[PDB]
């Protein structure tokens, strides 16, 4: 976000359309990682259930 | 003899040493090994979240410095 | 990427904002009826274990 | 008769038919049908490979003439 706004402030706006297009699908790659990060499950522990 | 120079070396062995580190330095302060908690960890964890901390915020002001200079006078 | 290059240099630019959406909802499609050929198995006969 | 004529056909069938051309024509040129690799599938992907390779680039350049067309000059 930061390197984002930083660009506006120079007053370039070379952002929207053909360039918002790489931050706005670079976003999906970040959250896609964490993703794979959480991996696994199905142990079936938690507080209520003790 | 065996152990001694500077032989190859892998990544359990790294953590394996680490192990045999808290627990002796644990020795040297409470006296027992029981280590039904362990306190290292937690009290070093603390001091690299401090460090972080601070270079979050100094980065906020270098984002700042951009956004909004001193130099647009008159 | 090369439909929508060209309708750029032909002036409408049309795209940015409402426009953009479709392109940007459509690849996600593609890229997920790819990847739904991925999940067929759990097993290993990869160089490094042999 | 049995398998004469022209009725109706399975995909199956497609593929056992395919798969008796291969092996019944590799017979004519190397005489022997252990089969331990079958390069005849590759010499003619191969061929596929290449007129692809034609039409994407026949593709390219009609793309580069609407991005930029004959009557710009000056």
């Amino acid at each position: 976000g930061g390197m984002v706004a930083m660009v506006f402030a120079s007053g370039s706006h070379v952002f929207g359309g053909i360039g918002s297009i790489f931050p706005l699908f670079m976003m999906v790659g970040i959250m896609m990682m964490m993703f794979r990060g959480m991996g696994g499950g199905q142990q079936q522990m938690s507080r209520p259930k003790l | 003899g065996s152990g001694y120079g500077l032989g190859l070396s892998t990544r359990t062995q790294v953590t394996g040493y680490q192990f045999l580190a808290r627990r002796t330095a644990m020795a040297l302060t409470r006296w027992r090994v029981r280590m039904e908690i362990e306190p290292g960890r937690r009290q070093t964890l603390a001091v690299v979240a401090s460090v972080s901390a601070a270079l979050v915020i100094c980065l906020g002001a270098l984002l700042w410095s951009f956004i909004s200079p001193s130099g647009q006078l008159n």
